[PDB]
């Protein structure tokens, strides 16, 4: 019954969850760029 | 055809048939390796090699495997064959071998002799009558092409 | 700029000198008979050295067949390749079992800047007149200037 | 001159005048600083005399050389290391196809016996690369490394930086200071930690500069070079005195290409002072002389400054001195320009603009000269010097000759494949033929925008183009879209190799909602799903609704990123419209027979056969055969009956008759020859077009044909490529890109690192023919097929694995060579 | 100005008929009716107005007219259009207009 | 002369050579000029007219503003224009 | 293969979204790449396998069947088995069904020549003179159904099915399992009339001196997709109207 | 300004040494290079006082300290060669 009311009201039940997993791989990209700095330069220089 | 199994089997076959027939020591055959350029057209392979063998016969040129990055060390033991990577104009090529290995134990070999060894079994009257109709057909095919 | 580009899977070892000796002998052999290198030239002396820097026992057997069966009757550059080849065959037998050597034979070139009468600036790095080898170059290095 | 160990009797040590400092001097440190020592500098030069008249040995020397780009000092020492026998790591910060084929050429000419050269990608501004590259030089081959131990290091790498003043020290200067200094020391500091043996020193060769800030605007360049001089004193003070021995070279004025081409004009000027500059082969010679075995022992007790600056420290204010010499040659060049510009126009004013047009010459534009060129017939008295007394011996009715030939390849036809094969470059005649077949240029005739025109016009914009603008506009695109390249989805009906479509059988667990369909399709669903679906008629329309119920099987589509992304395409834009195949036969027939029809005409054309019926003037109709054949051909029509029919896609009704291998030879007969000669069809996988010659020749010599076609052809498709992947025959394209291989170089015969072949498509045909009928027609005898063979190898259980059954083309009996055979002698058989 | 609207205009004033009376599909030869000085004058006017006249302009219809001012009849009113305009306006157009 | 401007243009290759025909006023005595021209091109006397230089020849003979040509080169759509004219 | 119930698939565009079904890791990534936006995948963190929902607008392939015409064909007799001739169950489970018919036919054709062992030729002839110029018309239809029809469904298929699809590979298993010769292998392929040209290629192989013994043959197999395409060319007779 | 670094040999040039080389050199020059761009007047020079060292690598294990100090000596010759001869006048002290 929950899916057919969300179908009626045009409510996406996973719009928050699809945007959650799409920013979680987007913040994994900048993390993959951020540790390229610390692997290259080191922890004392970065601090 | 760029595989581990072929290029030592093809190399050992040309080495062992030129060993058995009495080549002079120090006369390798020049290995040309067209599939770097054209790829392996699996059914069409021997034709592109036989077109190349005739082009090599007329020009006397020997093309080069221009992706011979480093020829395999296991191929130094095959002394009766040479592996160019650079195009080299020779002063005349008498005959060319064309070997093709297939799936299902399907090997093959052509030998492509230069046309001038045909044009010396026929006398002076036949040749100079022949060369006219060729020069006639060449201009006629020129206009068609 | 700091994005690391090294990977061990991309290394390109270059080894097979045994091929490039048997190539550059016969690559030199048609540069002689087609006149693209005379015996007065200095790059034929550069690449006679690079062959005897790569001498194997089978490379002489490679060279000696091409010099014994070089036809002298075909021309006068065919006289040249048999003479210049056999002189290299006699040299590759001696440098065999010795350590390959770096002998640079490049002709010493210095700068000459001349301005055209129209006003163009052209740089010709011409051959030195008094310093023609590195034998004479080191003698220049001792004199100061 | 060619006629090796010349002895020296008067060395260069005795040649040095008193009071005169040489151009190349080794220095020795005292308390005051560095100054000239004659003993070390004479030991230097006497080695360089012997390095010139005799030469240098570098055998079993393991060197690292960084900064070795094409046309530098660091690439002219690599010719001198590798010529001596060294074992060099080479670093490239740019890794390409043109980069490594420079280094392959440099090894193919200079690679002395024992030498190896290794090209690695390497960033030196990366700390993570300098950690990982000494782990590649020192680790063992069982862990992936090399197992070397470096006996010299030459870290020359730098950034070109200019215009960076002190107020503009920018991020390119902070990255150049890291490359040249703060990670050069980490490069020498990492070869230290990988050494465990105090008996192997590694001679560091440091490119010092004599110009520490005496020039102007270069950024942190002088601050990078002046702090490499503190590795002299640090050898004494730290614990690497036996690990790294420092030998700093002070490279003087080097005259080379690159960004110093604005400085070559004044090298003549400062040489007039009594100073000398250097070419790159000279500072090749000058740093390789720091590797002589007498300097090498001298570096192991002393840090060695080698001031190879050729007297340039004896010039006061070198910045202001070379500034006025560069100004005066620029101020002489323009006053001689602007006068000769004004004196040119002042003669245009007096003598008039009608006259000066007759002062310029009319240059000739060149065109292409596409000929046909049958092979050049020699004269008959010349033909018997090539072949001696062979006259009247062979019967010409029993010699088979190839009289014409053609292709449809990845490089076009037999002419433009040979230009890419023999030369690597197209001609002007072969670049308008690849522009013709790829459909870039179309020959316009008639009126073009009012004016009459007859010439080559583009196909995209339709504007007139001169024949030399064919290369200059299209050689970039002809080369980019032809040959071995990555599979383009437009050529294979939407086949994206990265998105290979597959279907997954899914058992439904909750029933779909009803969808409306037609009459017979709903009866087809209910028969073929059974109980697990419902159908109900709409009486208002007559079409049925069908509901798929719980438990029925669906087929859900899927895709997968597939490995093989590169194959050797027929060139993109090749079209059978442009040869004259009607759009009737285009829309019927499978794509491979388009490649066979195109190949058959221009192979007959290669034989001077402008019309296929010209044989029948000389031969009977029942004597023109077609013994050609394919390996697997028809894969596009086997995809029709097996893959496209099961989906009930709209398919041609008679697709099965073009799936055959003997049906491409039908369309040659149905559309060209109309003959009755021996049709055959070989099918021996890869090697099928050489047995097509074999079936071809014994067809002729038996007398069953006098003309016969001989050919091979196959096509690339999706489902044929995936099944060579699982047999592991074609190379994985993705793991070729981890190896840094471009598509035009991962088809690698004979190679140490070959990984499988590169699959291609197209055709190839030869019109073979008896020798006497060839010279009775007057066709170009291109070849003489002396031998042909086929052979089956040996008992096995592995079909793709090759064998040696064809070694029995050379079988003969050598048990008794006491008698030479009489029959091999040419004069014995002639008198018989 | 376009070729189609150019030829028609000039021809309309030559035949003294309504602009619709002259269908651009046909040819001047068949449009005139047979007059030796009729067809000659028609082409003459256009000949000096454009310059680009084919071998058989009398037979060239529809496409012929369009081709005449094709890769050529660029936007210029020509003398024919100029003379006619200047004359008519100063002979019929109100005084001063 | 404007036909011979195609013959130098056809038989030279990748060169940018200056012409043997700088000014059309050289054609006022052709028989000594044509021989000296065709000794620079011996291959022109043996290669037939190209088809690209054949429909060019027909485009020269029917060019506007020219005197009509004193011969007929083709039996084509344009025969009477070549004939009676 | 039931000829009365020939299975086909129909492409159906979904108009109301299916409910989510659970699948594995890489298959859910295969669905999302190959359906794109029109499906969802979500990880079950308790198990590591994903759920996938097919959304509105994605294309399914619904199975169907149709009563097909051609119900009669000339079968190898029901119960024929290559076990009973001595072919090992190694070669049974690898190889396409038609080469089973060629191996069976090759021994008892040599047996018809008094050749109890295939190596009895080599006492009289050289190994490079025992040819095999046999060949098929279309043979390998069961392995062409493997790479084209069975692979697209990702059915569990033999990895090297393409090397038994060939027409020159049935003559390989004659050489790999019987003859071990080096004579002239050829392979004709002239549709219907292919085993009479196999004689033709056979005889001029012998009279040229290239072989002294050569096999000569023809063989082909009946399958579903080969029978349907002779129906649309109207070559095989409609069985229902018979 | 400087960093105390010690025990950093050539095999142990570490991240505290890459940060000390930036403090002492590659951002000391940016400090003198930024007072240049904020000056507009050639009549006011700014006397740079550089803490040079007389011990360029003659001690042992200090990291990039001697490479930071020896390349401040190239500001003597760079005064002549660049366009800040009237903006920054260099006066290097060699502290014993």
């Amino acid at each position: 019954q929950l899916e057919v009311l969300a179908r009626y009201l045009q409510v996406d039940l996973n719009k928050g969850a699809k945007s959650f997993i799409k920013e979680k791989e987007a913040s994994a990209v900048l993390q993959k760029e951020l540790d390229l700095w610390e692997a290259e330069h080191g922890e004392f220089y970065a601090k | 055809t760029s595989t581990v199994a072929n290029d030592k089997n093809e190399s050992a076959t040309i080495n062992n048939m030129m060993k058995h027939l009495g080549r002079s020591e120090g006369n390798p055959v020049f290995g040309v390796f067209q599939k770097y350029l054209t790829g392996h057209p699996k059914g069409a392979a021997g034709a592109w090699m036989l077109n190349g063998a005739i082009q090599i016969l007329e020009s006397g040129l020997v093309p080069g495997n221009r992706n011979a990055d480093n020829v395999d060390k296991l191929l130094e033991q095959y002394e009766y064959v040479l592996y160019p990577s650079r195009s080299i104009q020779t002063d005349g090529i008498k005959a060319v071998s064309v070997t093709s290995f297939g799936f299902g134990q399907k090997g093959a070999q052509a030998v492509v002799v230069h046309p001038d060894y045909l044009f010396a079994v026929l006398d002076r009257s036949t040749y100079e009558e022949y060369a006219t109709k060729v020069s006639a057909r060449n201009k006629k095919t020129y206009r068609y092409m | 700029g700091i994005q690391p580009t090294f990977s061990a899977l991309k290394s390109r070892t270059y080894d097979s000198y045994w091929n490039w000796a048997r190539q550059d002998v016969l690559s030199m052999y048609f540069d002689i008979i087609f006149g693209k290198l005379t015996s007065v030239d200095r790059e034929t002396i550069n690449q006679c050295i690079q062959i005897m820097n790569r001498a194997n026992p089978t490379l002489i057997k490679f060279m000696q067949y091409h010099i014994d069966h070089c036809p002298e009757y075909k021309g006068e550059t065919y006289k040249l390749a048999k003479r210049l080849g056999q002189q290299l065959i006699d040299n590759c037998k001696q440098v065999l079992t010795e350590d390959p050597v770096y002998k640079d034979v490049s002709r010493i070139t210095g700068p000459k800047t001349k301005v055209s009468a129209k006003g163009n600036i052209e740089y010709e790095e011409t051959q030195k007149d008094s310093v023609r080898k590195f034998e004479q170059y080191v003698y220049e290095m001792a004199q100061g200037g | 001159e060619i006629e090796d160990k010349t002895s020296i009797i008067q060395p260069v040590s005795s040649t040095i005048p008193s009071q005169t400092i040489p151009f190349l001097h080794i220095q020795k440190k005292t308390k005051d600083g560095w100054e000239y020592n004659k003993k070390l500098s004479s030991l230097y030069l006497d080695g360089l005399e012997s390095a010139a008249i005799n030469g240098l040995t570098f055998k079993d020397k393991y060197v690292l050389v960084t900064g070795a780009g094409a046309g530098s000092i660091g690439a002219e020492i690599l010719q001198g290391l590798i010529s001596g026998g060294a074992k060099v790591i080479v670093t490239t910060s740019r890794f390409s196809k043109k980069v490594t084929e420079y280094y392959q050429n440099m090894y193919a000419r200079y690679g002395a016996a024992g030498s190896t050269l290794i090209v690695v990608p390497f960033n030196q501004g990366s700390k993570q690369d300098v950690d990982a590259l000494v782990q590649y030089i020192y680790d063992e081959p069982k862990k992936g490394g090399l197992g070397w131990d470096l006996d010299a290091i030459i870290p020359f790498a730098a950034i070109p930086e200019n215009g960076n003043g002190l107020d503009n020290i920018d991020s390119k200067s902070e990255f150049a200071h890291r490359i040249m200094l703060t990670n050069l020391l980490r490069l020498l500091g990492a070869v230290k930690s990988k050494k465990t043996t105090d008996t192997r020193p590694a001679q560091c060769i440091l490119p010092l500069s004599p110009n520490h800030g005496t020039f102007g605007f270069d950024g942190l360049y002088s601050e990078s070079k002046i702090s490499l001089e503190t590795l002299f004193n640090r050898w004494y003070s730290e614990d690497w005195g036996s690990k790294l021995t420092v030998c700093g070279a002070v490279i003087g004025w080097t005259r080379g290409t690159g960004l110093m081409s604005a400085n070559n004009i004044i090298a003549e000027g400062i040489e007039k002072l009594g100073v000398r500059t250097f070419s790159q082969k000279e500072m090749a010679f000058n740093i390789l002389g720091l590797l002589t075995p007498e300097i090498v022992q001298l570096c192991q007790e002393e840090p060695v400054m080698a001031d190879l600056n050729g007297g340039l420290q004896f010039i006061d204010n070198l910045k202001d001195f070379t500034s006025k010499l560069r100004t005066d040659l620029l101020e002489t060049a323009d006053i001689r320009r602007a006068v000769s510009i004004e004196s040119a126009i002042e003669q245009k004013v007096v003598n008039g603009d009608n006259v000066d047009a007759n002062y310029s010459k009319v240059m000739v534009e060149p065109r292409a000269n596409m000929k046909f060129d049958f092979p050049t017939l020699k004269s008959y008295d010349e033909i018997k010097q090539i072949a001696p007394e062979l006259e009247g011996m062979l019967d010409l009715e029993n010699v088979v000759v190839v009289t014409g030939f053609a292709e449809v390849g990845p490089w076009g036809n037999s002419r433009t494949r040979w230009e890419m094969e023999a030369y690597g470059e197209f001609s002007l005649e072969g670049a308008i033929e690849m522009a013709w077949i790829m459909g870039f240029i179309k020959y316009h005739n008639g009126n073009l925008k009012g004016k009459p025109y007859s010439g080559w016009v583009d196909a995209k914009t339709q504007t007139p183009i001169d024949e030399k603008d064919i290369k200059s506009k299209y050689e970039e695109e002809i080369l980019e879209h032809s040959g071995i390249r990555l599979i383009e989805p437009e050529l294979f009906n939407g086949y994206d190799p990265k998105k290979k479509q597959m279907i997954q059988e899914v058992v439904v667990q909750h029933d779909l909602e009803p969808f409306e369909c037609s009459k017979e399709t709903a009866e087809q669903y209910k028969h073929e799903h059974g109980e697990k679906c419902e159908i109900f008629e709409i009486e208002e329309s007559g079409e049925y609704t069908v509901r798929i119920l719980k438990g029925a099987t669906l087929y859900v589509p899927k895709a997968l990123r597939f490995d093989r992304l590169v194959a050797g395409q027929i060139p993109t834009g090749w079209d059978a419209r442009t040869y004259g195949i009607p759009e009737d036969t285009i829309s019927q027939v499978d794509p491979i027979t388009l490649y066979v029809l195109v190949a058959t005409v221009e192979a007959l054309l290669s034989a001077g056969i402008t019309d296929p019926y010209e044989f029948y003037k000389y031969v009977h109709v029942s004597e023109v055969g077609n013994c050609s054949g394919s390996g697997m051909g028809g894969v596009s029509a086997l995809r029709g009956m097996f893959k496209d029919r099961y989906a009930d896609k709209p398919v041609q009704n008679d697709i099965l008759q073009e799936s055959f291998i003997n049906t491409m030879s039908a369309w040659v007969n149905m559309l060209l020859l109309s003959s009755s000669g021996p049709i055959k069809t070989p099918v021996g996988a890869c090697a099928t077009a050489v047995e097509s010659v074999d079936i071809g020749i014994e067809t002729i010599l038996s007398g069953k044909a006098k003309v016969v076609l001989v050919g091979g052809y196959d096509d690339f498709q999706e489902e044929g490529s995936y099944e060579f992947a699982n047999m592991n025959a074609t190379s994985n394209s993705i793991e070729e890109f981890k190896h840094g291989r471009t598509p035009k170089e991962m088809s690698r015969p004979t190679t140490t690192t070959r990984n499988g072949f590169m699959e291609a498509q197209g055709s190839g045909i030869q019109v073979i023919m008896t020798a006497d009928l060839a010279l009775k027609m007057g066709v170009p005898i291109h070849a003489v097929l002396a031998m042909t063979a086929t052979a089956t190898d040996k008992i096995g259980r592995s079909v793709p694995a090759p064998g040696k059954g064809i070694l029995t083309t050379a079988r003969e009996h050598h048990g008794n060579l006491k008698y030479p055979s009489p029959l091999l002698n040419i004069e014995y058989r002639k008198r018989q | 100005v376009k070729a189609n609207l150019l030829i028609h205009v000039l021809v309309a004033q030559k035949l003294k008929k309504p602009l619709d009376a002259v269908p651009m599909t046909k040819a001047i030869k068949d449009l005139v009716n047979g007059k030796s000085t009729v067809q000659n004058e028609i082409l003459g006017d256009l000949g000096k107005e454009f310059g680009s006249t084919p071998e058989k302009p009398e037979d060239t219809p529809l496409e012929e007219l369009a081709e005449q001012f094709q890769d050529s009849f660029s936007g210029q009113l020509g003398k024919t259009s100029t003379s006619l305009i200047g004359r008519l306006m100063s002979s019929k157009m109100p005084g001063g207009f | 002369g404007d036909f011979l401007r195609r013959v130098e243009e056809r038989f030279t290759s990748s060169a940018g050579t200056v012409s043997l025909l700088q000014n059309f006023n050289q054609l006022n005595e052709p028989e000594q000029f044509t021989a000296d021209f065709f000794e620079k091109f011996p291959q022109a006397g043996k290669q037939l007219i190209s088809e690209e230089d054949c429909d060019y020849f027909l485009m020269l003979a029917a060019r506007p503003g020219q005197k009509p040509v004193p011969f007929v080169p083709v039996l084509d759509e344009r025969f009477e224009f070549f004939f009676k004219k």
